[PDB]
RNA sequence: CCAUCUAUAAUUUUGAAUAAAAAUUUUGCCGUUGCUAUGGC
């Protein structure tokens, strides 16, 4: 269900070159 | 002699009209006739026609008056306006605007029409649609007289401010088109009243007014540039506020469409000399809380290099500093890292302000003090990866 | 209507998003009934 | 008695627009 | 003179609607820089929401009082049309 | 707190002049009495 939607969404993003990923916000550390 | 007789006569007219018993009060006798279904309609028409002649007569004396007799005629007029209700008042007075041939009487007639709606509610909606259509129709005719041209716009502004949303859409779209044309009027008063009407119409319509956006924002920006040149205008403070309040109205209602013209908004705010700093500094705070902070940061660099840096204007510099510190203390971490190359490009320019500044040492050292505290806040709220190339 | 006269590209898209976002909810419900 | 007396005392919006027009 | 009074009234009307707390229409430069910077925070801490509420209540009472006056005057006249319709 | 830098005030140049500009450095309130002094609360 939800996995199938992501697979379809991944195929959609795969249809074009989208391949978008969530950004990661880092902080001053170490 | 005669004047003493005149003073006593209007006291005599005042005593009769004064609402000191059902049979005694003239106001209650009129309303019962309206209630009575069996009362002939032709009799109701006479009451409407006779009231208009009475209202015009008292305005004629007030217009052409003597301090004591002036006060009495206002006592008499106050009694007259309460004789019949709002529904019949609008029917019995609106036709009289076209009929009346005196500039003064039509000026007074438009004020009283607006006053009746001050204390009304949503029951007056069908009535107000009638009033608005009449006022819109007379605006082309009354273009010659500035005072009447101004007053009709002011009443329309009040009627659109109060229960304006519930008015029919055609009137609102017709009123906005009228204002956009009258902003170009040569008289400053018509500009101020037209700018006030656009602000209220845009508030009611919201996004639906985007069709008129090319007729609102660009002409206003040119109007501001002309406002600076004519510093002798006695209404210079009111005009610059009106242009400023126009943007404040549409910074709250259409932020996204104004993101493109945000630079010209900031140009108006900084260099609006006549307006008080409180008014200017308040309309900044709308921009931060309503417009994307990424675009403001990009525009703060262009405005500084082009205008503020060479302005040698104290209030403009301080207002720029207030915008820059508000943006950084509100801009989130994700936007701060993305927009970092722009901010540091601005930062080097702010550091070099000492070379070109015409101010004395204390000012520049105070300006730099704020530049350093914002830079620390912005360098915090970043990470190693983005800042190492910038360092 | 969407106005494209005397408006830049960014302003036009804002009109598109508001129109399409509202229509998406009703449109999606329509396909579910049809399906 | 005078001392007691000293203690005793111790214890239209449209209208404004119109006349401006007559001045004008 | 009416030209000036009408312009101020219209503008003052917008200030109340959009910027409630802001006032209406009626030295060293380093000092001037600070005052604006201090004005920024103290304007931010103003309780405009309380200012809007007071204006709404003041208007609401007057509208409410006027509404009762219409209601009461209607009843007195309604009984009279009733009275005469009997006779 | 001190110093430093400003601000205010003063002499000076262009200047009929305004103007800029280098430059430098007795009462809380109420009276009376002078041109300063003392009566009431």
């Amino acid at each position: 269900x939800x996995x199938x939607x992501x697979x379809x969404x991944x195929x959609x993003x795969x249809x074009x070159x989208x391949x978008x990923x969530x950004x990661x916000x880092x902080x001053w550390x170490x | 002699e005669f004047l003493t007789f005149m003073n006593n006569t209007f006291e005599f007219i005042n005593k009769i009209t004064e609402e000191t018993d059902v049979r005694r009060n003239l106001r209650l006798k009129v309303y019962s006739v309206l209630l009575d279904e069996t009362s002939d309609k032709k009799l109701i028409r006479n009451i409407r026609e006779e009231f208009g002649t009475l209202l015009e007569g008292v305005l004629f004396f007030i217009n052409s008056v003597t301090t004591e007799i002036k006060e009495i005629l206002f006592k008499v007029l106050g009694n007259v306006l309460q004789i019949l209700p709002v529904d019949e008042f609008v029917n019995a007075v609106l036709p009289l605007l076209s009929t009346s041939t005196n500039e003064d009487i039509r000026y007074h007639l438009t004020l009283v029409i607006g006053s009746k709606f001050e204390l009304e509610g949503s029951e007056a909606i069908p009535i107000v649609n009638n009033v608005m259509k009449v006022l819109l129709d007379r605006m082309p005719l009354e273009s010659k007289s500035v005072v009447i041209s101004q007053v009709i716009l002011n009443t329309m502004t009040a009627l659109v401010s109060k229960y304006g949303k519930k008015l029919e859409g055609s009137i609102l779209t017709q009123a906005l088109t009228l204002a956009t044309e009258k902003v170009s009027s040569d008289m400053t008063e018509v500009k101020i009243s037209s700018l006030a009407l656009i602000t209220n119409c845009v508030q009611v319509l919201g996004v639906k007014s985007i069709a008129f956006y090319p007729k609102i924002v660009p002409p206003s920006i040119k109007l501001f540039d002309a406002s600076l040149a004519d510093s002798s205008n006695p209404l210079k403070e009111q005009l610059q506020v009106a242009i400023l309040l126009l943007f404040a109205g549409l910074i709250k209602r259409i932020p996204s469409f104004l993101m493109s013209n945000i630079l010209d908004v900031l140009h108006v705010i900084y260099f609006s000399r006549e307006v008080d700093s409180s008014i200017r500094l308040s309309v900044i705070s709308l921009i931060i809380e309503n417009i994307d902070l990424k675009e403001v940061l990009k525009v703060l660099f262009r405005i500084w290099s082009t205008e503020i840096a060479t302005s040698n204007d104290t209030v403009a510099v301080s207002l720029f500093l207030s915008t820059l510190e508000s943006t950084v203390e509100n801009i989130d971490k994700k936007s701060a890292t993305s927009q970092s190359p722009i901010f540091f490009k601005l930062l080097l320019s702010l550091f070099e302000f000492r070379s070109i500044s015409s101010f004395d040492n204390n000012t520049i050292s105070r300006i730099e003090a704020s530049v350093h505290e914002i830079s620390n806040s912005y360098v915090l709220k970043m990470n190693d990866k983005v800042f190492r190339p910038l360092f | 209507e969407i106005t494209v006269d005397g408006l830049d590209a960014n302003q036009v898209w804002w009109q598109v998003k508001l129109v399409l976002d509202s229509i998406d909810g009703d449109l999606i419900q329509g396909i579910q009934e049809l399906k | 008695k005078k001392q007691v007396e000293q203690r005793l005392e111790f214890y239209l919006a449209i209208q404004e627009a119109m006349e401006l027009y007559n001045k004008d | 003179q009416t030209s000036k009074y009408q312009a101020t009234s219209v503008v003052n009307g917008l200030l109340s609607n959009l910027l409630p707390g802001v006032p209406k229409i009626r030295g060293s430069k380093a000092q001037l820089i600070d005052r604006n910077l201090k004005k920024r925070v103290q304007l931010q801490n103003r309780d405009v929401h309380k200012i809007k509420k007071k204006c709404k209540l003041v208007k609401k009472k007057k509208v409410k009082k006027h509404k009762l006056d219409k209601e009461q005057l209607e009843q007195l006249a309604k009984h009279q049309v009733l009275k005469k319709h009997q006779h």
